[PDB]
């Protein structure tokens, strides 16, 4: 209570009044007043499991969601009057609430405050960019710098859900329990990433690369528009006549290591693991390391998934379960 | 009964039409069975007392798909349309749906569906609503994309709803590679930008990796599996066998 | 090659009598059995729901010139769409090309593709493709612009939230139940001066782990530069052979100030005497970035000393000896079975490619294993062994791939819940056993 | 002089049809049906690899007249290939709401004719590099990937014309006149 001079920043009774508008969660009888064994129970909890700002507080939201769903490209919001009501009672109802917390008792040098963790700071960081997105109004950025890092966290608002509602705030907050213990298994994992990123571009560094045409062997010759055929349908099995030939137009011969994939540089070699590391994609890049490259490199992918999505995919799925073992309540 | 039950549901063998000459005799062979049933469940019910077979779940249960039986013989011998051949369809669907009363050990695993279903309030509308959120992060700025076959006119990066779609897609783990992998888009295979990030089409080259390792390290590789502890705490207490 | 059983003798004898072992499996195959049953169950109800939910799969928007004793894809566009001529259904495509059927043009059930949902046992095919957790854009593809909005998008949703999230998991359930068993039946079965300044001071192993991180960043900063390399003399080389033999004295000093007594008794430091001989075969020139190159990549296992707190961890992860190594061996036991015996089935029919060296079979049992695509080695089979001769096979198929993958990953995760609980001999103890803020203040 | 989006007689230039437009002209006015755009004469004064002005000077270039069309023919196989593949798809301008599939033609029938012809030539009235064209695809046309039937493609589609080590103005800016809209 003491230690602060600017303590009670600028009647101190109406707020109050209506912040605890603590409303009954259970009505009883006006005999004993016990628990109820009723049929209607599951709506009256529904009704008020937070207060009744917080109440519009979640409507608000979720209707801004529903009508900001049909957002689109080409479907504005800065430019028309239909759909900026979304930001303007997003913004005053915001400013409703945090001139009313102020007003109360202060920002952080209480106890009662929310701020402790991710809500206070999250609550005030994601009002003041909704705050200067109220007051810009471009009508034309490009995607060349980086205030529109400003504009992608405009959208990360349903963090603020998680505030509110506490049950919600506590799957949160097991959602980061173990992740300490996880980033220690992402250490392993990265670890993992780094040795068999440090084997592609010891072993493959600048090989992956071929003709694109397979009928021409050499770079010498690698010059020319040749016939490339165009894929129709993986799934049918339709067999070609003698004297016809698959849809396809001419286009230049080229020396062109895959897009997708390639193990050249730290970086591309750590994008390919990362996408093996889903379990997904796989036979394509297997096969090609047993085609092109040769057949005694493939197994050594073999051996690294075999290794790989069998201990540190299952030491993620084992330290996990371990610790919902741990918190809700099978661990001793 | 227990036989006649299956011997009902394999003549959903043909998808039904109104031409097939081997699927009518069938329905009134249906019929037939349908009157045999609803004979059964009359005298069943002038067996044992209607006030228990009100208190009971599976009693009223097939007292409704017998009413709903009942109603669609007549409207099938009243109307002659293919909605009634539809609803016969669902009642068939719902007759199937009374195998509740002859086995212990499904029921142990139905229950175990219905403490998945009832209880876990929790993390599915959390996936519902990042999804969600990412939808919108993908509209605020990789909303005009490229084509190809992986991002086709069925989930591309438009509507919400159809980006609702697309991260409902990359979330079940199948071919987010190329995915992410179709909107990289740079120069030279670029238009030059000035002014506006909408008129023009562009891929980001380094916001893209910090954003889709932003989706998909943390749910999508950890909150799949509280999904299947959620079905493993339905199944510890619940499933019993001889003891 | 079911001979190589035999030679698991030894280990096939326990230390627990055989009732246990015939009672644990006679109630997880119970298990298994019921669990399953629900599973089929299922499968038949969405198999019917499917017949009465989608219909023949033939109706594509190619033109009308369609040449029926010249059928050939060129006619066909590269991005198909269907259309259905029912009303509201098949999105339609833009005039002059209008839709015709396909089936009806001279095509049988066989030619195209093994999915649809006429019959009884082709949408049982069909809806166990859909678990594959693979390539299931396939049907959707197909049933979004066949079949109007709510109907698709329902009865896909309710089958990604049921088939493939909830039914996948029930048996990860299950063997998580047979190992609490196999828990409780095992709670109830019972000059030298230098070693007195260097191996005593910490300014040498974080000397030798700055010359660790050192030499990993230094190997794996070489990307392309061109065309232009000669590895008799060039850099990232010869600093690596300074390195190596750097090592190499480092090590015989180890092994001349130390001892050899001292030196056997540690689990890793066999390992650093492979490590040595290692990198000193790997800078001879005709091994240089050869097959070899086995022990130049993994010296990131040394760099282990940095925490504690992950030394326990992999104590944890590791336990004892006869649990998680035998597992990798007994996996890849049953799968020099199964490869055996697909190359063993495979190459008397002759209606099977990629079969030149043991690797193909390998691969392909491999893409068995791990949860990918395995209809297509079906489709490229089963259209030519025969018409009457191909469900048995299918279901043979079936059951390898399903006790390959389904139960024996989902032993892998059960296993690794059994190696990350405690003992049930320490939890009694801690069970009888049991009988910032200040820097906020500041 | 005239450009060539018109004209039969009166366009300062005849259409070739046969072996009749030159016997021994001094001055070559002709232009052509197919690919209009690169003027005839001033690519018989850069290169022209059959038979050439000077060749004839030291019927020859008749001669190679009607190879040239020849030549145009096999580009319009190529054009037509093209336009027909895009005939038979459904997101031909769909795919993006900028760029638009008749510029992607242009440009590419435009490299076409400088790739398979690699003429500097004058009077174009503007100054653009020659290879840039091919860039210009990559930049007006979707990725249409290739079947991985011979061999797999990581995801390397089949319209690119550019990769690794490849002619895309490497120390050369051959210039000749650009055809688009915007």
């Amino acid at each position: 209570r003491e230690n602060h001079p600017y303590f009670d920043k600028p009647f101190r009774n109406f707020c109050r009044v209506v912040v605890r508008a603590r409303f009954n969660a259970s009505k009883t009888d006006p005999v004993t007043g016990a628990v109820k064994n009723t049929k209607y129970h599951q709506l009256y909890d529904l009704l008020g499991l937070v207060t009744y700002l917080d109440w519009v507080m979640i409507i608000v939201t979720i209707c801004s969601c529903i009508s900001m769903m049909f957002e689109s490209p080409f479907r504005r919001v800065m430019h028309a009057p239909t759909l900026q009501i979304a930001e303007y009672v997003f913004v005053i109802f915001m400013s409703i609430e945090l001139n009313l917390k102020i007003m109360a008792d202060g920002l952080f040098f209480t106890p009662t405050a929310v701020i402790r963790d991710f809500g206070g700071v999250m609550d005030i960081f994601i009002y003041l960019v909704s705050l200067i997105f109220l007051c810009w109004m471009p009508q034309n950025v490009p995607a060349e710098s980086g205030a529109q890092l400003l504009m992608v966290l405009r959208c990360l608002r349903p963090l603020r859900i998680f505030k509110l509602v506490p049950q919600m705030r506590k799957v949160v907050r097991e959602l980061f329990s173990g992740f300490k213990e996880i980033f220690l298994v992402s250490i392993l994992l990265l670890t993992l990433m780094l040795v068999f990123a440090s084997f592609g571009v010891q072993l493959f560094a600048g090989k992956l690369a071929k003709c694109n045409d397979p009928n021409i062997i050499r770079r010498e010759d690698c010059n020319g528009i040749f016939r490339i055929n165009v894929s129709v349908s993986k799934n049918l099995n339709l067999k070609l006549r003698p004297g016809e030939k698959k849809p396809g137009f001419w286009v230049p011969r080229v020396w062109a290591n895959p897009r997708n994939f390639n193990f050249d540089n730290v970086g591309n070699a750590m994008l390919a693991l990362f996408e093996v590391l889903s379990l997904k994609g796989w036979v394509e890049v297997r096969d090609v390391i047993i085609h092109r490259v040769g057949p005694i490199h493939g197994i050594y992918i073999h051996v690294f998934v075999f290794l790989g999505c069998m201990i540190g995919l299952t030491l993620f799925v084992g330290v996990v379960i371990a610790n919902f073992n741990e918190n809700k309540g099978t661990a001793l | 009964i227990a036989l006649l039950v299956l011997a009902q549901s394999v003549l959903l063998s043909v998808k039904w039409d109104v031409e097939d000459p081997v699927t009518v005799p069938l329905a009134t062979m249906s019929v037939v069975f349908t009157f045999i049933f609803v004979l059964e469940v009359t005298m069943k019910i002038i067996a044992m007392s209607p006030a228990g077979f009100w208190q009971s779940r599976r009693n009223r249960y097939d007292l409704l798909v017998t009413s709903l039986g009942v109603v669609w013989v007549v409207l099938h011998f009243a109307l002659l349309n293919a909605y009634t051949y539809m609803m016969g369809a669902c009642v068939i669907v719902f007759r199937f749906f009374s195998i509740c009363g002859k086995h212990v050990t499904l029921k142990m695993l139905l229950l175990t569906v219905v403490v998945s279903m009832y209880k876990s309030f929790f993390i599915i509308v959390g996936m519902f609503l990042l999804l969600l959120c990412y939808a919108f992060a993908g509209v605020v700025l990789f909303g005009t994309v490229k084509y190809g076959e992986n991002i086709n006119r069925h989930a591309n990066f438009s509507s919400a709803g159809k980006a609702i779609t697309v991260l409902f897609r990359i979330v079940t783990g199948e071919d987010w590679n190329k995915i992410m992998h179709d909107c990289m888009v740079q120069p030279p295979f670029c238009t030059p930008d000035e002014f506006t990030y909408w008129a023009t089409d562009c891929g980001n080259y380094a916001g893209a990796l910090m954003y889709f390792c932003s989706f998909y390290v943390i749910i999508a590789y950890i909150m799949l599996n509280l999904l299947v502890a959620i079905i493993v705490e339905n199944f510890s207490l619940f499933y019993s066998t001889e003891e | 090659p079911l001979i190589m059983i035999r030679a698991f003798r030894i280990y096939f004898r326990f230390e627990l009598p055989r009732t246990r072992i015939t009672n644990i499996l006679k109630r997880s195959g119970e298990q298994i059995w019921s669990v399953s049953i629900f599973l089929l169950f299922f499968l038949l109800l969405y198999g019917i729901l499917g017949v009465q939910m989608f219909g023949t799969f033939t109706y594509h928007c190619v033109v009308n010139d369609t040449k029926p004793g010249n059928v050939t894809w060129n006619s066909l566009a590269i991005p198909d769409t269907h259309c259905s001529p029912e009303l509201e259904e098949g999105y339609q495509c833009p005039p002059g090309f209008k839709c015709m059927d396909l089936e009806d043009l001279g095509l049988s059930r066989q030619e195209l593709g093994y999915s649809g949902f006429n019959e009884i046992g082709t949408s049982i095919f069909t809806v166990y493709e859909a678990a594959s957790q693979e390539g299931w854009v396939f049907l959707m593809y197909r049933a979004i612009d066949s079949f109007p909005r709510w109907r698709s998008y329902f009865y896909f949703i309710t089958l990604i939230f049921f088939l493939a999230w909830l039914v996948k998991n029930v048996f990860i359930a299950v063997i998580i139940e047979t190992f609490a068993e196999i828990r409780v039946q095992f709670q109830q079965m019972w000059a030298p001066a230098c070693l007195q300044k260097m191996m005593r001071s910490s300014v040498f192993h974080m000397f030798i782990l700055s010359m660790v991180t050192v030499d990993v960043i230094v190997a794996a900063s070489n990307y392309y530069k061109g065309e232009n390399f000669r590895r008799q003399y060039d850099e990232f080389y010869l600093a690596e052979v300074a390195f190596t033999v750097l090592f190499d004295l480092e090590a015989l000093l180890k092994i001349w100030c130390l001892g050899f007594t001292g030196y056997i008794s540690s689990s890793l430091h066999k390992f650093e005497l492979l490590l040595v001989i290692g990198t000193t075969l790997h800078v001879y020139p005709d091994l240089y970035h050869s097959q070899f190159t086995y022990f130049q990549v993994l010296r990131v296992v040394r760099l282990i000393k940095i925490s504690p707190a992950l030394e326990d961890f992999v104590y944890k992860i590791f336990g004892p000896g006869k649990k998680l190594g035998s597992l990798v061996v007994f996996t890849a036991s049953l799968l020099i079975v199964m490869s055996a015996i697909s190359l063993q089935m495979f190459c008397f029919v002759e209606e099977l490619d990629r079969f030149t060296t043991f690797p193909r079979a390998f691969m392909s049992m491999f893409q068995i294993l791990t949860q990918e695509g395995w209809v297509d080695v079906m489709d490229q089979t089963l259209n030519a062994v025969g018409h009457m001769w191909a469900p048995v096979v299918a279901i043979y198929f079936i059951l390898y791939h399903l006790f390959a993958t389904l139960i024996l990953l989902s032993l892998f995760v059960a296993v690794i819940l059994d190696n990350l609980e405690l003992d049930e001999d320490l939890k009694k103890l801690k069970q009888l056993k049991q009988s910032k803020l200040p820097l906020r203040l500041r | 002089a005239r450009n060539w989006s018109r004209g039969a007689a009166g366009g300062d230039g005849q259409e070739v049809r046969s072996k009749h437009p030159t016997p021994l002209w001094n001055l070559s006015d002709f232009y052509l049906s197919f690919c209009n755009s690169y003027t005839l004469w001033e690519l018989f004064s850069g290169l022209s690899s059959p038979n050439t002005l000077n060749c004839s000077l030291d019927t020859t270039c008749r001669q190679c007249v009607e190879a040239y069309q020849d030549y145009d023919h096999h580009a319009q196989e190529k054009y037509e290939e093209f336009e027909s593949v895009l005939h038979k798809y459904l997101q031909s301008e769909e795919y993006s709401v900028k760029s638009c599939p008749e510029d992607c033609k242009i440009v590419y029938k435009a490299w076409l004719c400088s790739q398979y012809f690699e003429v500097t030539q004058f009077n174009c009235r503007k100054t653009i590099p020659c290879k840039q064209y091919c860039l210009e695809v990559q930049t007006r046309c979707p990725f249409i990937l290739p079947d991985n039937d011979e061999v797999i493609y990581g995801g390397l589609s089949s319209f690119i014309c550019t990769g690794l080590y490849e002619t895309f103005l490497t120390n050369d800016e051959p210039e000749c006149c650009d055809v688009r809209r915007e």
